[PDB]
């Protein structure tokens, strides 16, 4: 129904930033490195084109691999009565909900270095408690967030 | 014939067919023009009492990656209501890991049965059934199991509703008015043979004689 | 310890072929458009940053995408007395081999499209018995059998 | 001091060590050194008894891609020996699934309560082990488990070996002879103050006055 919290740690120039949201948001400023990197986080968590690929070492903030990328998304479940999309999301979700956690959702993003491969993996969770996450069930590559959310990416050039 | 008259038909529905009518052509015809029509989220699920309608029926749909469900009735509470929900409307202590001998004639063994020894129970008399009964429990302890059934699913079609017993009765029933799901009821009054498992054709002619929101149709060919 | 066989159904131009291998191979011919997809179904099986991608429409033999395409191959284990090798290949597989068919071993690859959503996934399976076989394991972007084989690509061209 | 003659000796070692002498210290520090002085595919495994000595090894070493075990004994087998491989010895028939009550006295209960209450036994004597005793029927029977074992690790480390029952003590008796694999032993002898839950002193010391094939070193840090 609506989008609530966003956390980002450890990911390129973001080391620990929380930014409230709505369904519409704006960001601008005269960074222009943290507006498109915001995006790319977003991506990321949401966009299976761009989460297909890994981390590179240049994703890390400071460029250090011993330090793990958190990325996590809240949700507010209110009003499954009044919203469609509220049951979208429920469709797929089945089990990782409790009767006490009814109105909030949580997806959430890690990342770990391997040194000797030199990759970064990333692994997905959702749940209802944040202390208390699984991972997202899918088959070859794809995956049961996949089936709700679609990413749309606008920009006048490439 | 009236075979057009269903397919222009979307709700409650029954269909008083005999030996020989074509159930599964109708059903497969009926599935396939619902999945046809509908352009939500929502899903179908199929239920049966053998294995081999289910895949058969399986067989003739094909493929997509829609979530429907085509299987037996007994595989349809263990992998929608039972396995997930459990531990949300009993506690964290009940199991939800099962590969279900140890059958008992009480309720309360067979949920100290799924506990201690950790495997689905069972009832000695068949008159009685556990898993359509712990299902309507649970259905009605949690709140994020109705939420789901009522989010995932549109319709649910039902064959050989005569050997029913009065547990599938209450928890089809339930579904129908608690949480407002449509249904698909085929049956042949006259196929009871299966009565030492515990069917129940009363309850298959009361809903013919006594239905008022049910449409029914009768299948001669 | 030996390749001994693969086969292929439904993937471009082939149709249904069985071909018996070794260590080294050599294929040569004048076709040289079958040559090129006899590589590419090796790379689809064992390459992770081909298979990362999925099949198109135009990867379906006669491009009809109401096809499977499977690619399944074979191993001899018969050596694990003095071969390493087999030892690589047994340290990850632990479950999936019986006592009776310890001595082969079987890697598929399945395939079939989606209508709706316009992509082909790909979904691996190993066993002893190739009328029983089980997803291989994974996390993430990586899989069970990426832990196991390096595909080196060379061409003097790309 | 001794602690420099540890890291360099590579094979089958005792360290009596008693409190306080840093056990732990040495243990991470063996580890590392053998993990980064071997460039192949093979493991280690650490197996202890309680799930914090688990944890702090864990994290003191880090995060690696290569697949160590580290944790409880009783871990071990259920995670290496009996669910993979329980199928391939006996039968299709007996379960991988189980959550751990239900304790009984007898050997062959025991796997009757695997079977059909699908949950893993035990025993009322607490110096008699099920676990240990079915990790060794399955080995002795599984060709597939024992190549396993074998292509997997190459060391395993094991502290507190004082509180060893003696199915614990056949089990990695055979892991060391049998199949050729490295032995790593701490163990205080003057700390069997566990005996309440079945441990036996006395194959630490007959270890330590008797073995051939083992180096033995005594830390007084």
């Amino acid at each position: 129904m609506k989008f609530s919290n966003i956390t980002i740690k450890n990911f390129r120039n973001f080391e620990k930033v929380n930014i409230n949201l709505d369904n519409k948001n704006v960001i601008f400023g005269m960074n222009d490195i943290g507006k498109t990197n915001f995006l790319y986080a977003l991506r990321f968590l949401l966009d299976k084109e761009i989460r297909k690929f890994g981390f590179n070492k240049s994703d890390y903030h400071k460029h250090d691999t011993s330090k793990k990328i958190e990325i996590i998304l809240t949700l507010d479940l209110s009003n499954y009565e009044k919203d469609e999309d509220t049951k979208k999301l429920i469709s797929v979700v089945k089990g990782a909900r409790t009767s006490a956690n009814a109105d909030v959702f949580y997806i959430a993003l890690e990342s770990k270095y391997d040194d000797k491969e030199l990759y970064g993996n990333i692994i997905l969770k959702w749940g209802s408690e944040l202390d208390n996450l699984i991972d997202i069930p899918g088959r070859g590559n794809i995956n049961a967030l996949d089936n709700v959310f679609k990413v749309i990416y606008i920009n006048p050039l490439v | 014939m009236s075979r057009e008259q269903i397919i222009k038909d979307g709700g409650n529905i029954l269909v008083t067919a005999g030996a020989g009518s074509g159930k599964t052509t109708i059903l497969v015809s009926k599935i396939e023009a619902d999945l046809k029509e509908n352009k939500t989220h929502y899903s179908i699920a199929a239920v049966t009492f053998t294995n081999k309608a289910a895949k058969e029926i399986e067989g003739r749909l094909g493929y997509s990656s829609r979530g429907n469900f085509i299987g037996t009735n007994d595989g349809f509470v263990e992998s929608e209501i039972i396995r997930p929900f459990i531990k949300d409307a009993f506690g964290n202590d009940y199991p939800d890991n099962f590969t279900a001998d140890n059958q008992f004639a009480s309720y309360d063994k067979g949920l100290q049965v799924l506990k201690y020894q950790n495997i689905l129970g069972t009832y000695s008399n068949p008159k009685k059934n556990f898993k359509f009964q712990l299902a309507l429990d649970i259905l009605k302890k949690s709140l994020v199991a109705r939420q789901y059934i009522f989010s995932k699913y549109f319709k649910i079609f039902i064959d050989e509703y005569q050997d029913s017993d009065k547990d599938m009765h209450n928890l089809f029933m339930y579904l129908k008015d608690q949480l407002k799901i449509k249904l698909f009821i085929v049956g042949d009054p006259k196929q009871s043979i299966y009565i030492w498992r515990g069917a129940e054709p009363e309850n298959f002619n009361g809903l013919i004689e006594n239905s008022t929101d049910f449409n029914k149709y009768h299948l001669t060919s």
